[PDB]
């Protein structure tokens, strides 16, 4: 299997600056797209953003377009989910999760929980 | 390395695209990755048809499609999509190693540019009620529900159902307030929808048997090292027994999960329904010029 695992989260300030890691463990990351799912409490799971690995292709939410940026980062097998000028609607816990061989990014929100693998989230509470 | 663009209208987590991903990594294996394989899934680049265009032109690989739908460029091919004509997918495997197949198959490439490496087996449809069917008079005044295609309508007709067209997301309500009487879909859409919850009776009509030609473009094919053919070769045969293995494995699966939840599971003698589709077998043996059907089926 695959293991990823987040860093960074906690506490925000409305409008301020966040940036999520998520390091892969084995020699697949540079061969798999790569996404960032949300969970707000009590609401459905929502896709954010996502990077291919082939085309360079990238996904935003509407929600977030303008205003997360996603990076990748091979040398160190680990996808960035920089998230500038947050609001309280980003309240949530962030997970990382990969795909291999899916060149497009969108198609990972489809059907999620068939994705190769995801980390256990990492929250971000925005005040 | 070289990456090869692999293009579906099938999403993640179904077995086309499961297949496809252990196609990937079989070809990560086999060739110590100097062959990865990139996918567009859900239909991200278009339907089959718009895919097919573009292993024509070379903008995609590889990508899917069933032998009858080469009817729609090539019209002898749609005889294997009449209803009953397939028995079973050895059979449909044997047409398209037949002289028939081949012909298709070589027509398919100099006309199109597209090389079809194998074929797969995708399932069979069969047919849900609210009444038991034990044989092919019970269809007489059914209301089954039948997408809005040629074929499916032709089903319903000559076996003396009441096609019935309706949206899809319409079909459980109705299935529940009995406004239509049955409707007919391989087994796993059937458990996907929860048409099991609402419907009471599944006969195995096998009436319609799917593959899925695994085609690669032939302008990428002449670019490919005689030693990547190989692989590549190997690897689409290799992935297709485990894509027809894992079908065959989760409709038996299926079956045993419907009669568990109390499903009246029923097995109808076919041969009338295959000589109540003769007079479609013949209007397609006289627009096609050629008396093909009763030669496919002899097979």
């Amino acid at each position: 299997q695959v293991q990823l695992v987040e860093s960074g989260g906690g506490l925000v300030q409305a409008g301020g600056s966040l940036r999520l890691s998520c390091a892969a463990s084995g020699r697949t990351f540079s061969s798999s797209t790569m996404g960032w799912f949300r969970q707000a409490p009590g609401k459905e799971r929502e896709f954010v953003a996502g990077i291919s690995w082939s085309d360079g292709s990238t996904y935003y939410a509407d929600s977030v377009k303008g205003r997360f940026t996603i990076s990748r980062d091979n040398a160190k097998n680990t996808v960035y989910l920089q998230m500038n000028s947050l609001k309280p609607e980003d309240s949530a816990v962030y997970y990382c999760a990969a795909e291999r061989w899916l060149a497009t990014p969108q198609a990972m929100a489809v059907t999620p929980n068939a994705l190769d693998a995801w980390g256990q989230g990492t929250q971000v509470t925005v005040s | 390395a070289t990456t090869l663009k692999m293009g579906m209208q099938a999403s993640v987590g179904s077995v086309e695209y499961n297949s496809a991903k252990m196609l990937a990594d079989t070809l990560e294996e086999m060739s110590q990755g100097e062959i990865k394989l990139a996918l567009y899934p859900s239909a991200q680049l278009g339907d089959d048809r718009a895919m097919l265009q573009q292993l024509t032109l070379g903008d995609l690989d590889i990508t899917y499609a069933e032998f009858g739908r080469m009817g729609l460029w090539i019209p002898r091919a749609e005889a294997v999509m009449l209803p009953y004509v397939a028995k079973d997918f050895d059979h449909l495997r044997r047409m398209f190693e037949s002289d028939f197949g081949q012909g298709v198959r070589d027509e398919m490439l100099q006309k199109f540019n597209w090389r079809a490496l194998d074929t797969w087996y995708n399932g069979t449809r069969e047919t849900t009620s609210n009444r038991p069917l034990n044989s092919i008079e019970d269809f007489k005044g059914l209301k089954l529900r039948v997408p809005n295609a040629k074929q499916n309508l032709n089903y319903a007709k000559l076996s003396g159902a009441s096609p019935t067209p309706m949206s899809f997301s319409e079909v459980y309500l109705a299935l529940q307030t009995n406004a239509v009487d049955g409707q007919e879909n391989p087994l796993p859409t059937i458990k996907t929808m929860k048409f099991y919850e609402v419907q009471k009776n599944l006969a195995m009509t096998h009436h319609i048997v799917n593959d899925q030609m695994v085609i690669i473009s032939e302008s990428t094919w002449q670019k490919l090292s005689d030693t990547d053919k190989d692989i590549i070769q190997k690897a689409v045969q290799k992935v297709g027994d485990a894509h027809t293995q894992t079908v065959k494995t989760q409709e038996a699966e299926l079956v045993s999960f419907f009669k568990s939840e109390g499903i009246n599971v029923t097995y109808p003698d076919l041969e009338p329904f295959r000589e109540a589709m003769q007079p479609l077998y013949k209007e397609f043996d006289s627009n096609i010029g050629q008396p093909i059907v009763s030669k496919l089926a002899a097979m």
